[PDB]
RNA sequence: AUUGGGCGUAAAGCAAGCGCAGGCGGAUUGAAAAGUCUGGUGUUAAAGGCAGCUGCUUAACAGUUGUAUGCAUUGGAAAC
RNA sequence: GGCGAAGGCGAAAACUUAGGCCAUUACUGACGCUUAGGCUUGAAAGUGUGGGGAGCAAAUAGGAUUAGAUACCCUAGUAGUCCACACCGUAAACGAUAGAUACUAGCUGUCGGGGCGAUCCCCUCGGUAGUGAAGUUAACACAUUAAGUAUCUCGCCUGG
RNA sequence: CUGCUGAUAAGGUCUUCAAAA
């Protein structure tokens, strides 16, 4: 099968956030509460939702759809998306999601066409560039690459979106919903279930759980486009992973003291 | 009267089923 | 053959550091007279560009309309803000008993015989919103049969 | 069946049930409970027959002194109900009596009208068939 | 605004309370039948209104047939 | 932050006395909600008679400022502010939101009773606050203490 | 770091239009 239930339990993909931060509409994916303070999930629901999303993304990638991976979150998520893009040639937006990346696609298409033209001009090279103008062109290349390096490949609106956190990507999921594009996400007890189509009840704070699930989706894509897989349909000795640096791991949401009353009074 | 306990506890079910070409 | 007609052409303006910026706003209703109709309001410095943008918005936002015997199935009241529009089914022959924004919406949608009355405000955009809400809230007599497990509108 | 919370009901039997049903519909709630009266039992029987509810179930205390009725709404798979609205006609104070000639047709026959003529509550169509009318309780569509 | 409106900021919740009369009012059983529903009967003058037709060169108009509403009495229904 | 229906209530004590919250295997057995008319209370100012008068201060006098100052500033200053007994019955008397009843996500505090027993913290029943989706609204916003879904009763509104 | 500091005759343009290219 896809994964092992004890493996999910060990990667802690069945722990959400503190009970304080939760959307009541996500009560379906949480079993009746208990002395746990971090909103444990239902493992069968996790596996079922993951299998459904896997099947859909596999179908899209086999039928040659264009999927876009979006993480503009912690540096680990950024590097994870970059590695997944290296593994499979899917489009990605690791930097900030630009306003209207999908609903205003014409202007960003103009920008990426300009980026491609500048890139080929620089590659063709010329002695007229000298030093100053060459440096300015290189800096422009660097900026449009940092902000459009994953979008340059596509020429048309993508057929599917994969979001690491719908709460953080509220703009991206809103654009996907207004354009009627499928969007899958790793909901983490604080997300509105209506916006996401293929909900995957999961963790979003654990750098091991997010890595495992993101690599599972990438494994679906890579199997559909036919390379050897990475995590899916694999034993423990190859599924095992490490915990990034910098007793047990602490998925506790803290720092409530930085939420003061809005400036008021007269 | 009318009790059958159908159980329809599948909220937020996926709408899209399978991608296809024209 | 998506026919279009102009419902309102207002002259809106803002004030700047000396003088007034004046722009024309158009409320266009686009309908194919077969079941597709949308509305679009746009603002521009000139009437032609305003009309072009309004038509673009109306074609971008199109809604599906179902007709029964050329009319509306059941009496409905569309609410939008302070405008309430009452629609009532009519027998074949009375024609359109609507006037103004409701008449434009009904003709461009494709209905033949409708009784209408504007019970509230007379601002074209809100009247159009109320009319669209009333027509959209409508229930076909097959969805209710599916819901209640009846036999395709049989007694 | 065992309960934990106290159960209360309004003095008006038709509009109590209507408020419960409308609030449950708007809030997507499925199961609700209320105090049981025979008018409410008959009206829920006709709602179940017409297919606006899944089930209604009456229960009695161990001492046979109190009765409560609990019913569930009929939601589809995508979780949208079959009830679209409820409106009560014969409110307390102003009671509405209409003969057969003026028996109403709700939403051109899509909805139903609850009429308690002489043989308990009765739907509009069967009242028309029997050619007799009476008190009109509520409009449900 | 009975059908068919409102009272935080646009006109409109008495400064607040104790409250007679009035209005409304928990659940079950029985009786009667004042309200409610329904059948028969009498009447609601003619003209007028609506539908059909005839005659004025057609019409306006005239004539002719049908056409309700309420009250009373009597016989049933018993859900509210 | 607490109490009362509102006005309102803050040094200590005694006496007399009103209501409320929680749990009830107890009792009466619909005796309830609202309330035209009626009655009771009702900040401050004001009135009448008798007391009291430290401080403050309408009216009043003077010095300043000012084109003028019958005002803002200052120095004095009577009624009044205080008590008892009788009236007046008005306030932005405001939550600008009548009372009663049933239902409708959640999160964070705080106050009281009850369950456990160091505090702290957990649960239940209520009071008082903030944030907040459905829902409502012309918008601001209200949002289980509703301005939401509905019922009952009273009062009130109909351009300046 | 609080001095002082008052007034401004009447009536008025200015959007013609989208039918459309
Ligand atoms: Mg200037
Ligand atoms: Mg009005
Ligand atoms: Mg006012
Ligand atoms: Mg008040
Ligand atoms: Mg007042
Ligand atoms: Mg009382
Ligand atoms: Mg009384
Ligand atoms: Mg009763
Ligand atoms: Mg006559
Ligand atoms: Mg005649
Ligand atoms: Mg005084
Ligand atoms: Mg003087
Ligand atoms: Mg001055
Ligand atoms: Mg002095
Ligand atoms: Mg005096
Ligand atoms: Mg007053
Ligand atoms: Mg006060
Ligand atoms: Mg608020
Ligand atoms: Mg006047
Ligand atoms: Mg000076
Ligand atoms: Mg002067």
């Amino acid at each position: 099968e896809l994964v092992s239930l004890a493996k999910l339990g060990e990667m802690r993909t069945h722990v959400g956030m503190v009970k304080r931060y939760w959307n009541p509409k996500m009560g379906f994916f949480i079993e009746p509460e208990r002395k746990h303070n971090n909103d444990h999930f239902v493992l069968e629901l996790q596996r079922q939702s993951l299998q459904t999303a896997y099947n859909y993304v596999k179908e899209v990638a086999q039928n040659n759809g264009q999927i876009l991976f979006v993480g503009t979150k912690n540096d680990y998520v950024k590097k994870l998306v970059n590695n997944i893009a290296k593994r499979v040639d899917v489009a990605f937006i690791t930097q900030r999601w630009l306003g209207g990346t999908l609903t205003n696609f014409k202007t960003l298409s103009i920008s990426i066409n300009k980026l491609n033209k500048l890139v080929e001009k620089q590659a063709e090279n010329a002695a007229d560039l000298t030093k100053k103008e060459n440096l300015m062109l290189s800096r422009e290349i660097e900026r449009l690459e940092k902000f459009f390096g994953g979008v340059k490949s596509l020429k048309r609106l993508p057929n599917l979106l994969i979001v690491d956190d719908p709460v953080y990507e509220k703009n991206a999921v809103a654009e996907a919903n207004i354009l009627r594009i499928p969007v899958v996400a790793l909901c983490n007890t604080n997300t509105n279930p209506e916006l996401v189509d293929f909900i995957i009840p999961a963790n979003n704070h654990q750098p091991q759980s997010t890595c495992l699930l993101m690599n599972l989706l990438a494994d679906a894509v890579a199997e559909a486009k036919a390379m050897p897989t990475m995590f899916a349909y694999k034993p423990d000795e190859e599924i095992q992973i490490e915990i990034p640096q910098k007793k047990q791991i602490t998925s506790q949401r803290l720092n409530i003291t930085r939420n003061p009353e809005v400036l008021t009074r007269e | 009267m009318g009790n059958f306990d159908s159980v329809q506890a599948n909220p937020y079910r996926p709408r899209f089923k399978r991608f296809n070409a024209e | 053959e998506f026919e279009e007609r102009i419902v309102k052409l207002k002259r809106i303006s803002k004030t700047t550091k000396g003088g007034r910026n004046m722009r024309f706003s158009v409320l266009v209703v686009v309908g194919n007279r077969k079941g597709k109709i949308g509305y679009g309001i746009a603002k521009a410095l000139e009437v032609p560009n305003a009309i072009k943008k309004a038509i673009k918005a109306a074609h971008n936002s199109l809604h599906t309309i179902e007709i029964h015997k050329g009319s509306i199935y059941h009496e409905v009241i569309g609410r939008s803000g302070a405008s309430r529009v009452l629609l009532k089914p009519a027998p074949q022959g009375t024609g359109i008993i609507a006037g103004g924004a409701i008449r434009a919406i009904i003709e461009l949608a494709g209905y033949s015989d409708i009784y209408t009355k504007n019970l509230g405000r007379n601002t074209p955009i809100n009247m159009i919103h109320a009319t669209m809400d009333g027509i959209l809230k409508q229930l076909s007599p097959r969805r209710v049969a599916i819901l209640r497990n009846k036999n395709l509108n049989e007694l | 069946i065992t309960t934990t919370k106290p159960i209360k009901a309004h003095f008006d039997p038709v509009a109590d049930l209507l408020t419960k049903i409308n609030n449950a519909r708007k809030a997507k709630l499925m199961t609700v409970t209320t105090i049981a009266s025979k008018l409410k039992i008959a009206i829920l029987e006709i709602l179940v027959k017409e297919g606006y509810l899944a089930n209604f179930q009456v229960l009695e205390n161990k001492s046979k002194t109190k009765r409560i009725v609990t019913f569930n709404l009929k939601y589809t798979q995508r979780r949208i109900p079959s009830i679209n609205g409820v409106k009560q006609i014969s409110k307390p104070g102003l009671r509405i009596y209409r003969p057969f000639e003026k028996l109403p047709l709700v939403l051109n026959g899509l909805g139903i009208a609850i009429i308690s003529t002489s043989d308990g509550v009765m739907t509009d169509k069967v009242a028309r068939l029997k050619k007799i009318g009476g008190e009109i309780l509520a409009y449900v569509w």
